[PDB]
């Protein structure tokens, strides 16, 4: 494939925080600190 | 659909499963005018 334009969106979170990452969330994360859109195209990578 | 009264269903699911609950109100509305007006195109076309 090829994409218009990329990003890498980088920070540290609770191992029982990855779920409030996903889009369509809520949770002190999702509410408060990081949201992702409806429309959300992109991956979530996140390792211990 | 939870309720046929749409505001009900904002008033409890998030924008990924209102949207789901929605989209069988539109769809099944949709098809009630598609219904109507076709009755109606063909009564129109007995009273011509």
């Amino acid at each position: 494939l090829c994409f218009t334009n990329v990003y890498a969106d980088s920070f540290v979170i609770r191992g029982d925080e990855v779920r409030q990452i996903a889009p369509g969330q809520t949770g002190t994360i999702a509410d408060y600190n990081y949201k992702l859109p409806d429309d959300f195209t992109g991956c979530v990578i996140a390792w211990n | 659909a939870i309720s046929s009264v749409l505001n009900d269903i904002l008033s409890r699911l998030d924008k990924v499963e209102a949207e789901v609950q929605i989209d069988r109100l539109i769809t099944g509305r949709l098809q009630s005018l598609q219904t109507y007006v076709t009755q109606q195109l063909i009564r129109a076309a007995e009273i011509r």
